[PDB]
């Protein structure tokens, strides 16, 4: 079954760092970044190269200026979330992410929620079309917003132009998304205090989604089973790392295993 | 606020003289200002990449920094990571693997 | 193609 995704986060900060943006806005589809904008080039780019050929110069634009009233609102957001919470200065955050999922071609789901310093604040709840006030302080934005009809708005921007331009996006960049790029795995043995750690790596691979076991002579033992999570390379590709501890002399006795979409069989590997 | 959980790793299976990426990835973390830096033998690594602000389902804030360099197996490589939740600098070590 | 947030 073919499933899609279109996401979008967006964060405005008050303290973002030296150097750094207070407003960002970054769009993923099927998990990989392609389009961004932030508070100081005031523009949107593309970060994929198929978006960048099969999009026009209005799309550009037209998106650009939505970046910047965005830029503007949470702005203000920032400043009406303070006084509501009797709140100077410091460091404070408004956090975005919304949008849809297709499954074959059809939608799934929409979402629209946002949270203050790192706690959820509001949610829209697309089936009774209605906002979800998380916190006390969010009750007078839901009381806002149903009463402007936000949710209209939001039940026809989740299922019919979120989902129209994932459908577009996902033609441009089809040959893309469903690319393969198969992990380079090294396994590695460091001994120390009796304990001689093994480690497994899967360098490179794509798409995300990965399992790498540790196999105790052919039985999947996760006991020790330590995982670092799927990490992203900055090239697009993705990194993991499994290790489990063993006793000194028994190395020979492990073996990595590895199944992704780009290995026809699973890959087994040794120290 | 929530502290950064960090992973050091390369982009390739390193190995003497060959050229790749470090990378320095900090996730989990609670206010999104951060400081992470690649470090050689104790010095700021020339030419750092750093990815825009994003975070995770959980509203929680990550960051990829990542630098081409060919390792020595003369050198020690590492990620120094500074943020409000940490008293002091916390310092990640790269293993070479070779 | 992103949308515009509301003020809160």
């Amino acid at each position: 079954m073919e499933l899609h995704t279109l996401r979008y986060i967006q964060t405005a900060m008050t303290d973002p760092g030296p150097g750094q943006p207070w407003f960002v806005t970054v769009g993923y589809v099927d998990g990989e970044l392609f389009v961004h904008y932030n508070s100081t080039a005031r523009r949107y780019v593309p970060r994929t190269e198929w978006i960048a050929a099969k999009a026009d110069q209005q799309y550009w634009d037209g998106q650009t200026q939505i970046g910047q009233g965005n830029e503007q609102i949470d702005r203000e957001n920032l400043g009406i979330l303070q006084r509501r919470y009797n709140q100077t200065g410091g460091s404070h955050t408004v956090q975005w992410m919304y949008g849809c999922d297709i499954l074959e071609g059809g939608p799934i789901r929409g979402y629209y929620q946002m949270a203050y310093d790192g706690r959820d604040f509001t949610a829209f709840d697309k089936g009774t079309m209605t906002f979800t006030a998380a916190v006390p302080e969010a009750v007078p934005t839901k009381r806002k917003w149903e009463e402007e009809s936000e949710p209209e708005r939001w039940k026809n921007y989740l299922e019919e132009t979120c989902v129209e331009w994932l459908r577009r996006y996902v033609e441009y960049g089809k040959a893309e998304l469903g690319r393969r790029e198969r992990p380079e795995v090294r396994v590695w043995g460091k001994e120390a205090d009796g304990i001689l750690t093994l480690s497994c790596r899967a360098h490179g691979f794509y798409p995300r989604p990965i399992v790498v076991s540790w196999l105790k002579d052919g039985a999947v033992r996760g006991q020790d089973a330590h995982s670092g999570g799927i990490v992203p390379n900055g090239d697009g590709t993705y990194h993991t790392w499994v290790t489990i501890d063993a006793q000194p002399g028994d190395g020979d006795k492990y073996q990595c295993r590895v199944e992704h979409a780009s290995l026809p069989q699973p890959g087994l590997y040794s120290w | 606020d929530l502290t950064p959980k960090v992973q050091v790793y390369s982009r390739f299976p390193a190995s003497a003289g060959t050229k790749n990426v470090l990378n320095c990835f900090a996730a989990g973390f609670h206010p999104p200002k951060i400081s992470i830096t690649l470090m050689k033998d104790g010095v700021p690594m020339e030419g750092a990449q750093y990815s825009d602000m994003s975070f995770n389902d959980d509203w929680t804030f990550q960051r990829l920094v990542h630098a081409d360099f060919t390792p020595s197996s003369g050198s020690t490589y590492a990620c120094k990571v500074e943020h409000e939740t940490l008293k002091e600098p916390q310092v990640y070590k790269w293993d070479p693997e070779f | 193609l992103p949308a515009c947030v509301l003020e809160v």
